[PDB]
Protein backbone atom coordinates (compact mmCIF):
# COMPACT_ATOMS: atom_id res chain seq x y z
CA UNK A 1 0.00 0.00 0.00
CA UNK A 2 2.06 2.87 -1.35
CA UNK A 3 3.83 2.65 -4.69
CA UNK A 4 2.20 0.97 -7.67
CA UNK A 5 4.06 -0.66 -10.53
CA UNK A 6 2.77 -1.80 -13.91
CA UNK A 7 4.01 -4.81 -15.82
CA UNK A 8 5.17 -3.99 -19.33
CA UNK A 9 5.73 -7.57 -20.43
CA UNK A 10 4.35 -10.96 -19.49
CA UNK A 11 7.27 -12.38 -17.53
CA UNK A 12 6.55 -15.84 -16.16
CA UNK A 13 7.79 -17.15 -12.84
CA UNK A 14 11.53 -17.55 -12.41
CA UNK A 15 11.76 -17.99 -8.66
CA UNK A 16 9.47 -19.68 -6.16
CA UNK A 17 9.44 -16.35 -4.38
CA UNK A 18 8.86 -14.45 -7.60
CA UNK A 19 5.36 -13.96 -8.97
CA UNK A 20 4.44 -13.77 -12.66
CA UNK A 21 2.27 -10.99 -14.04
CA UNK A 22 0.39 -9.97 -17.16
CA UNK A 23 1.19 -6.79 -19.05
CA UNK A 24 -1.15 -4.16 -17.66
CA UNK A 25 -1.19 -5.73 -14.21
CA UNK A 26 -0.56 -3.45 -11.25
CA UNK A 27 1.46 -4.46 -8.21
CA UNK A 28 2.00 -2.68 -4.92
CA UNK A 29 5.44 -2.53 -3.35
CA UNK A 30 5.52 -4.19 0.05
CA UNK A 31 9.26 -4.44 0.58
CA UNK A 32 12.56 -4.18 -1.24
CA UNK A 33 14.93 -7.06 -1.88
CA UNK A 34 18.70 -7.22 -1.48
CA UNK A 35 18.76 -6.04 -5.07
CA UNK A 36 17.28 -2.76 -6.33
CA UNK A 37 15.56 -3.43 -9.63
CA UNK A 38 14.38 -6.49 -7.75
CA UNK A 39 11.45 -5.55 -5.54
CA UNK A 40 8.84 -7.49 -3.61
CA UNK A 41 5.26 -6.43 -4.23
CA UNK A 42 1.79 -7.85 -3.78
CA UNK A 43 -1.03 -8.37 -6.25
CA UNK A 44 -4.60 -7.11 -6.06
CA UNK A 45 -5.51 -10.69 -5.24
CA UNK A 46 -3.49 -10.34 -2.06
CA UNK A 47 -0.63 -12.38 -3.47
CA UNK A 48 2.95 -11.73 -2.41
CA UNK A 49 5.96 -12.17 -4.66
CA UNK A 50 9.01 -10.48 -6.14
CA UNK A 51 9.01 -8.94 -9.60
CA UNK A 52 11.77 -7.51 -11.81
CA UNK A 53 11.52 -3.75 -12.16
CA UNK A 54 13.23 -4.20 -15.51
CA UNK A 55 9.99 -5.89 -16.49
CA UNK A 56 7.64 -3.32 -15.00
CA UNK A 57 7.37 0.40 -14.37
CA UNK A 58 7.11 2.15 -11.03
CA UNK A 59 4.58 4.95 -11.21
CA UNK A 60 6.16 6.25 -8.02
CA UNK B 1 18.69 -11.40 -27.25
CA UNK B 2 16.89 -8.76 -25.16
CA UNK B 3 17.98 -7.50 -21.74
CA UNK B 4 17.27 -10.22 -19.16
CA UNK B 5 15.92 -9.30 -15.74
CA UNK B 6 18.35 -8.69 -12.87
CA UNK B 7 20.25 -11.52 -11.22
CA UNK B 8 18.01 -13.55 -8.95
CA UNK B 9 19.68 -13.22 -5.57
CA UNK B 10 18.57 -15.40 -2.65
CA UNK B 11 19.16 -12.44 -0.36
CA UNK B 12 15.71 -11.37 -1.50
CA UNK B 13 14.44 -13.54 1.33
CA UNK B 14 15.66 -10.71 3.53
CA UNK B 15 14.07 -7.28 3.54
CA UNK B 16 16.30 -4.33 4.33
CA UNK B 17 14.96 -2.37 7.28
CA UNK B 18 15.32 0.86 5.35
Amino acid sequence: SGTECIAKYNFHGTAEQDLPFCKGDVLTIVAVTKDPNWYKAKNKVGREGIIPANYVQKRE
Amino acid sequence: IPPPLPERTPESFIVVEE
